[PDB]
């Protein structure tokens, strides 16, 4: 945990694509919810309860890295992707967006400057991906299929 | 439902007396309660009700200037309240058992009582 | 102010025998005459909320009757326990008023 | 009977009726800028951009304004914040001394005799071996005469504490936002009475924005009924139940306090101060409201021919004056331009039904218990130069005395009761429900064991 | 978001089933929790922390969001159904809980109207799903299958 | 719910396996879960608030339970198990870790027994089981297959 | 005659005789789904475009 | 009124209390325990 936490972050899209779940171990773990999690107490505990103004400061740190987690599994349980670090979805790509070929984007671009590209068309991307699994299921209510 | 009642007292007379009820063991708000003296040469005499909701007083036409009556209420303990009478120049005419009382449920708008006190008496 | 007449002032029975008072208004009342139980010592007991419609615990010993300005209370078996005062209140006009009140002795 | 599966759906559209915690949340515009108004301080969260409302078709709710608990929510809410801004400010302890007390004659009109008392008094200073003679004026109503002897009222029970200077505690609009997982329902019918089946509803993220003013006897300040004047009670017939009042237009109110007023403060300790008044610059007159005559005419006529709906059309309406023993049951009190006013509206409910202005005199207060507190008491300082308020009258309080004669009649008067009856004036179009996601229904599909 | 929460409310249980991601998506996302995750600081957070009571009404509505979202998703994990806005199980339906046929509660009842007939059979039909799943676990422990 | 909560802890991992929706209902779902998701009002409320000390223990114990069942369910959710109770991987077994035959450990061992018995080589599997899922889908991007 | 100076505007408090304000070092570290990035240049001026983090 | 077993386990204490105005004294008394006071320099 945290051995290469943001290694790949100047690498290239094709190579960070590899790193996955080094990133997202780190998501739900801060020092703090590992001495949460002892079996023996803490015995920290004390201060924050003395002086609650310490102990709310705490908690709210801590509800905030749930809700977060959270969010983003709904999304991408919404979008049809149960699990998985990597899934494909039947939206096409609009060349608009971005206009770039795969051999460009995969070898030569990190996810930084990606991530500077496309920003204003994220949400675009996210409606157009919740119509789609909507389609999906409606297609799946139909015993005859494609 | 109990009504209590404070105990007897004396005063010289134009002193004002004040006497009081305390009600509990149903809502104090709702169910107006009423004020009746006894009189034993005389009889039952009305003398005039308070709305414990709002805080109104009604009196009867004799004591207008003479008769107030007033309610203590708690909104975080709606089951508890008092009401407290207070009667100015006091003379001997004034010699009674003064009652707490409380309306028949479904009567606010008339005066039959179904709950009494025990009687203060003053002088 | 309506003024409420009782009559007999007094009543003379023994126990077992029946009993009853009159009570009339000066106006018309409507429905609008309660009654009382009265005894040394103790707050009046009320009987009937109004004209015929007895109140919450009084025995079957009691039931009223009558309307607009002629009004009576009625006792059936009356026991020594009833050998009590009675008063007749009016409740439509404000001032509430009472009668006089009548008294129910033994022989 | 059909053969068919359990099938199980996330997302669906249901709702229980639900008690919960709503956050609170205000328009961070102009009272953005206020920095120490309270409300704008706790209703932090920014809100109306300009915010959804969704109609649902074809959904009938059932209300009742009178067991809503958003109503007992806002005013535990309100006490709680007027406690939190008063606990740190100075607790005026050393004032609890005797003090000798003579009339202020000094340019008073006849109105004004007796009302303002000039006191001084031994108080103790920022060095603890020095004490200071010192004065203040005080109003009559806030003093006690013992054995020219006086002392403050609150001596026997509380001690009184002293508003924050700064502290500002102005009634700006604010939201109440449901938590994530209730949504609020709004009934949207015109003409609805408090209760039952309303069969206009809409969600919103937030109610509308809503002015915490306090007030007795008349609403200040609150929203208008649509089309006609609605009355609304619990139970109509009921004499012991209050009568909510919802003008379809104001009536104007102008308020005042004359007398310029300036003030000074004395240390009582170190960095402790106590704000006293001091001599009135100008003359001495009373303190008064103004009701255009005209119009508190033409609204009780419209008060009127809507009771008449409950109580008969051939039913004499009167209205009469509130009756009692205190201040605060025959007063309309409300705060003005940071004081307490205690004003006289016998000048107002003063006519009978059958089918220039109304000077109402006012008195003011400094030492306030607030809501309904034995112990608990606090100082209002006095505010310098003069004061004047422009307000809308958008309801009323009333009370039916109970029957009366065989002439039919009914009347009316200025009704007393919890501060809640201000809130359910403008929450009665409101409920708040929980989401229940999960359900389950019959389909022809069955899992397919792969 | 929240551009139609309720919006099928009052419309057919088959017609409202079209719209089940408009409810999902507002059970983890009140105003509050979005306040709580912008980049700058909400500035109002000051307030919450002066005065410990507002902080912690705040943290208990935040995470009983977050507990009542957790155990409907963990109720779909048990029952077999990770994701998915609508499942299919193997629970026959009993014709003693509701007895209509698929054309009058599809086309005519609400789900208001459809909750308010068999809510007392709630519990026995979650009672019903969990056991299938069981038992179709046992029966995938076999290679043989079916 | 808790009607056998630990019933099989004595048991043998055979008869074990089949209670496992038993212990997982009860992980999210204390008493003070279901005071708080009551419709009325809980009423003691009042107390925690205004006693903030007890109002922060609270949270803490319901804030605790939510983290570490998220962080069961991400790893699983990394192992490529999303979902399910009993989910089989590609990671061999080291027969170093424990050696012991099927018929020895499933019929004899009771999962106390076995949880002392390969209690220090938990982590070795864990890590082997996060790089066989990275393996995985580094062969699914490879539209040839295997 | 003498006051004390902190008269005029406040009360004066006194430090717990057990207390110690003592500067022992301190860290500070980021909660989870947060991330501190911090810059290796030798002759780093404060801002700018800092080539090694 | 006190048996053998209680001599001296009551003492009868009066004193100068403050008064809820704040320029007054009072004098008062109570009965305390022989366990709850000291005995300096009646
Ligand atoms: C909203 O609020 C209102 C209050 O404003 C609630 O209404 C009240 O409801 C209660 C019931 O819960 C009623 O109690 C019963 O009253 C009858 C008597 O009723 C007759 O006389 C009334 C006399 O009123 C006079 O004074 C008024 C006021 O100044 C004048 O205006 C009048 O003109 C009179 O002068 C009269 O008002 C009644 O008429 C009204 O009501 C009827 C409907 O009842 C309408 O049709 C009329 O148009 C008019 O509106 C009427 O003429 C008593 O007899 C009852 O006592 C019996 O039942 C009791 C049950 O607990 C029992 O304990 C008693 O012992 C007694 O029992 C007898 O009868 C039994 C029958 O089953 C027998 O089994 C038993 O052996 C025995 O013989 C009772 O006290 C209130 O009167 C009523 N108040 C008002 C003002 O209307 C309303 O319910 C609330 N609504 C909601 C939703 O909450
Ligand atoms: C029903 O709804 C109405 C409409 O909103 C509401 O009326 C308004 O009430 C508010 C609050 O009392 C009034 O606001 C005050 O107005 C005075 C007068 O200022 C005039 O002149 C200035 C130019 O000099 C104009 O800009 C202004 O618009 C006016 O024409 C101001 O002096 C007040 O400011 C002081 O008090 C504030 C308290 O919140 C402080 O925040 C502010 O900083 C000021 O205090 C400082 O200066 C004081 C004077 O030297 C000093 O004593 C203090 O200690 C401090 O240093 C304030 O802005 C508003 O004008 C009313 N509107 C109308 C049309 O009359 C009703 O009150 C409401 N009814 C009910 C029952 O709630
Ligand atoms: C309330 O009472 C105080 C006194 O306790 C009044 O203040 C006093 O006012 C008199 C004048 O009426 C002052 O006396 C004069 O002082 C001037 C110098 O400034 C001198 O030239 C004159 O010959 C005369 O002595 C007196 O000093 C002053 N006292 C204090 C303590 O200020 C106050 O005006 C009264 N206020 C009201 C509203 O009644
Ligand atoms: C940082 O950038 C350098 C230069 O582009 C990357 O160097 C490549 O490394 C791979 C693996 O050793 C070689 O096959 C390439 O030929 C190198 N590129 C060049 C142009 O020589 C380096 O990998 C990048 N850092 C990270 C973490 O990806
Ligand atoms: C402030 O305290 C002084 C005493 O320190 C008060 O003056 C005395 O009052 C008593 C009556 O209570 C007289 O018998 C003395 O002769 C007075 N002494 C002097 C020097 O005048 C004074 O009245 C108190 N002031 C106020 C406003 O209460
Ligand atoms: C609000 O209006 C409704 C009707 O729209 C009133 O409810 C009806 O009252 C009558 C008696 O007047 C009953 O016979 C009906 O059965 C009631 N209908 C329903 C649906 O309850 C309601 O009482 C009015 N509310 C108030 C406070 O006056
Ligand atoms: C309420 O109305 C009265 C009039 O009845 C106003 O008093 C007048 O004010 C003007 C201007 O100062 C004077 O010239 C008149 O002589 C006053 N008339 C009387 C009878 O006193 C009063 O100012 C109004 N109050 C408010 C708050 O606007
Ligand atoms: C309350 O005060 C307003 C002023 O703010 C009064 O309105 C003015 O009335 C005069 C006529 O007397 C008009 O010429 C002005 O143009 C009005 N001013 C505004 C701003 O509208 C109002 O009449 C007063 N109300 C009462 C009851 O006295
Ligand atoms: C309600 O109005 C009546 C007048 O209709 C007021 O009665 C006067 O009260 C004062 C004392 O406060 C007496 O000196 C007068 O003689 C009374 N007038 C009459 C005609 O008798 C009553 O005070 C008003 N109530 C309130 C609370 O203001
Ligand atoms: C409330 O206002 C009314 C009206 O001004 C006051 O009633 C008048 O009081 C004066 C004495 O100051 C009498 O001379 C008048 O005859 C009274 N008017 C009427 C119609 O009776 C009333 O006193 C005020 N209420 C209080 C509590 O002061
Ligand atoms: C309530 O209204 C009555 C009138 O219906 C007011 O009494 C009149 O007052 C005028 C002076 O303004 C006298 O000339 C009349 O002779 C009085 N008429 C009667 C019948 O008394 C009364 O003052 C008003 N009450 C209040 C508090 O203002
Ligand atoms: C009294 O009520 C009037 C009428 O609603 C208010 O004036 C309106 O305010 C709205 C904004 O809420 C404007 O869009 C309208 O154009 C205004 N109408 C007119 C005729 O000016 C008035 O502000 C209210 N007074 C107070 C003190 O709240
Ligand atoms: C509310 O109820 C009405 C009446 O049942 C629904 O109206 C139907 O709308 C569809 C789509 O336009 C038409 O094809 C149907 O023929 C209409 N029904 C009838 C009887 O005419 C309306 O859709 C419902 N509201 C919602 C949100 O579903
Ligand atoms: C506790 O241990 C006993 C002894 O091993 C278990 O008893 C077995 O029960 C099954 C089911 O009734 C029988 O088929 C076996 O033959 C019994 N074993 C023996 C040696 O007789 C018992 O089941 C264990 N408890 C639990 C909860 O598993
Ligand atoms: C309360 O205080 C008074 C003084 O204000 C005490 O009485 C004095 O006590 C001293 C001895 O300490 C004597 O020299 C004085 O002669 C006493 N004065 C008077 C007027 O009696 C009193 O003893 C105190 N009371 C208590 C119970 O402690
Ligand atoms: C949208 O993103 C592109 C990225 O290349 C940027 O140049 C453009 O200014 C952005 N549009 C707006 C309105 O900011
Ligand atoms: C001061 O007020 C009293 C009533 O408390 C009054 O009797 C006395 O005449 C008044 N004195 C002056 C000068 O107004
Ligand atoms: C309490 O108030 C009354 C006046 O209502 C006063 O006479 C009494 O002295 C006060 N009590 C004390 C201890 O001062
Ligand atoms: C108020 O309305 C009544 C209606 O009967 C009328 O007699 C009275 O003169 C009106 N008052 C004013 C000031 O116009
Ligand atoms: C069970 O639900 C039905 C719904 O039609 C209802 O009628 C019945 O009374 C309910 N049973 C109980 C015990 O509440
Ligand atoms: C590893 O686990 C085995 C279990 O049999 C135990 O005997 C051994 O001592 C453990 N190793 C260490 C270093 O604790
Ligand atoms: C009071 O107690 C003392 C001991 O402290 C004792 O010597 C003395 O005799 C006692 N006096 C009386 C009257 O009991």
């Amino acid at each position: 945990v945290f051995l290469g936490f943001l290694g790949a972050a100047g690498s290239t899209m094709g190579a960070a694509s590899m790193t996955l779940t080094v990133q997202a171990r780190n998501l739900l773990s801060g020092i703090v919810q590992q001495q949460s999690n002892l079996l023996r107490a803490p015995e920290c505990q004390q201060h924050l309860l003395k002086l609650t103004v310490w102990g709310i400061k705490q908690l709210q740190a801590r509800v905030l890295a749930v809700e977060r987690y959270l969010r983003d599994q709904q999304l991408l349980g919404i979008w049809g992707c149960s699990g998985k670090l990597i899934c494909c979805t039947n939206v096409p790509w609009n060349s608009s967006w971005s206009n770039r070929n795969l051999s460009e984007i995969w070898d030569n671009m990190t996810w930084l400057q990606w991530d500077k590209e496309i920003s204003n068309y994220t949400q675009i991307i996210y409606g157009l991906l919740e119509e789609s699994q909507n389609q999906q299921e409606k297609n799946e209510q139909d015993l005859l299929a494609l | 439902v109990q009504l209590i009642q404070s105990g007897p007292q004396f005063k010289t007379p134009g002193a004002s007396v004040t006497v009081s009820c305390k009600a509990s063991g149903y809502i104090f708000t709702d169910y107006l309660i009423h004020w009746v003296r006894l009189v034993p040469g005389k009889g039952l005499e009305w003398l005039g009700r308070i709305n414990t909701n709002a805080g109104l007083m009604y009196l009867s036409h004799k004591f207008e200037g003479r008769l107030i009556l007033r309610r203590v209420v708690d909104w975080r303990t709606p089951s508890l309240g008092t009401v407290n009478m207070e009667l100015r120049n006091v003379r001997s005419d004034d010699s009674a058992i003064y009652f707490c009382g409380r309306v028949v449920d479904g009567f606010n708008a008339a005066g039959p009582l179904e709950f009494w006190g025990q009687g203060s008496p003053v002088i | 102010q309506v003024v409420m007449t009782q009559s007999p002032a007094t009543l003379s029975l023994s126990p077992g025998e029946t009993a009853a008072v009159s009570c009339r208004a000066s106006q018309y009342v409507d429905r609008s005459i309660s009654w009382y139980q009265l005894k040394t010592g103790r707050a009046p007991r009320l009987l009937v909320y109004a004209a015929s419609s007895r109140s919450i615990g009084v025995p079957d010993r009691f039931s009223g009757s009558g309307s607009g300005r002629d009004f009576t209370l009625t006792i059936r078996g009356v026991q020594s326990d009833d050998f009590a005062l009675y008063y007749c209140q009016q409740d439509y006009y404000w001032p509430v008023t009472f009668g006089q009140g009548t008294r129910l002795d033994m022989k | 009977a059909e053969n068919l599966w359990v099938t199980v759906y996330y997302g669906v559209p249901v709702w229980k009726d639900a008690e919960t915690t709503l956050f609170c949340a205000s328009d961070a515009k102009a009272y953005e800028t206020k920095k120490h108004n309270v409300w704008a301080t706790h209703c932090c969260v920014p809100t109306d951009p300009n915010p959804q409302e969704i109609h649902l078709e074809n959904v009938t709710e059932e209300f009742n304004m009178w067991k809503n608990n958003m109503v007992e929510q806002m005013h535990t809410d309100i006490i709680s914040l007027w406690d939190q801004s008063l606990k740190p400010c100075v607790k005026l302890t050393p004032l609890c001394v005797t003090l000798q007390c003579t009339n202020v004659t000094n340019n008073i009109t006849d109105d004004m005799r007796g009302e303002l008392k000039n006191c001084s008094f031994n108080m103790t200073t920022e060095l603890r071996d020095k004490k200071q003679k010192v004065y203040s004026l005080f109003y009559r109503l806030d003093v006690v005469q013992i054995n020219k002897e006086y002392r403050l009222i609150n001596c026997n029970t509380s001690a009184i504490t002293q508003a924050c200077p700064k502290v500002s505690f102005e009634p700006i609009p604010i939201h109440y936002c449901a938590p994530a997982g209730f949504a609020i329902l709004k009934c949207k019918d015109k003409k609805f009475n408090g209760t039952g089946p309303c069969p206009s509803v809409s969600t919103v993220q937030c109610t509308h924005g809503i002015k915490p003013v306090v007030s007795t006897q008349l609403l200040l300040n609150g929203s208008l009924a649509e089309e006609e004047v609605m009355i609304r009670s619990e139970n109509i017939t009921n004499n012991a139940k209050n009568i909510l009042v919802q003008f379809n237009t104001p009536v104007q109110i102008n308020c005042t306090r004359p007398n310029n007023n300036t003030r000074k403060s004395i240390r009582i300790g170190p960095g402790q101060w106590f704000y006293a008044t001091g001599d009135i610059i100008g003359d001495i007159r009373q303190a008064h409201c103004n009701v255009s005559k005209a119009t508190w005419n033409e609204t009780l006529g419209k008060v009127v021919k809507q009771l008449r709906k409950h109580f008969g059309n051939n039913t004499i309406i009167r209205f009469a004056n509130s009756s009692g023993g205190d201040l605060e049951v025959t007063t309309h009190s409300f705060n003005c331009g940071g004081e307490f006013f205690y004003c006289n509206t016998s000048g107002l409910f003063n006519s009978t039904w059958i089918s220039d202005s109304i000077t109402l005199p006012c008195r003011i207060k400094q030492i306030i218990n607030m809501w309904q507190r034995i112990g608990q008491a606090m100082y209002a300082p006095p505010i310098q130069g003069v004061i004047r308020c422009v307000s809308n009258i958008t309801g009323l309080i009333l009370t039916r005395d109970g029957g009366s004669t065989n002439s039919t009649t009914e009347t009316f008067r200025p009704g007393g009761g919890d501060m809640r009856d201000n809130w359910r004036s403008e929450l009665y179009k409101y409920k708040v429900v929980k989401i229940e996601p999960l359900g389950v229904a019959p389909t022809r599909c069955k899992r397919r064991v792969v």
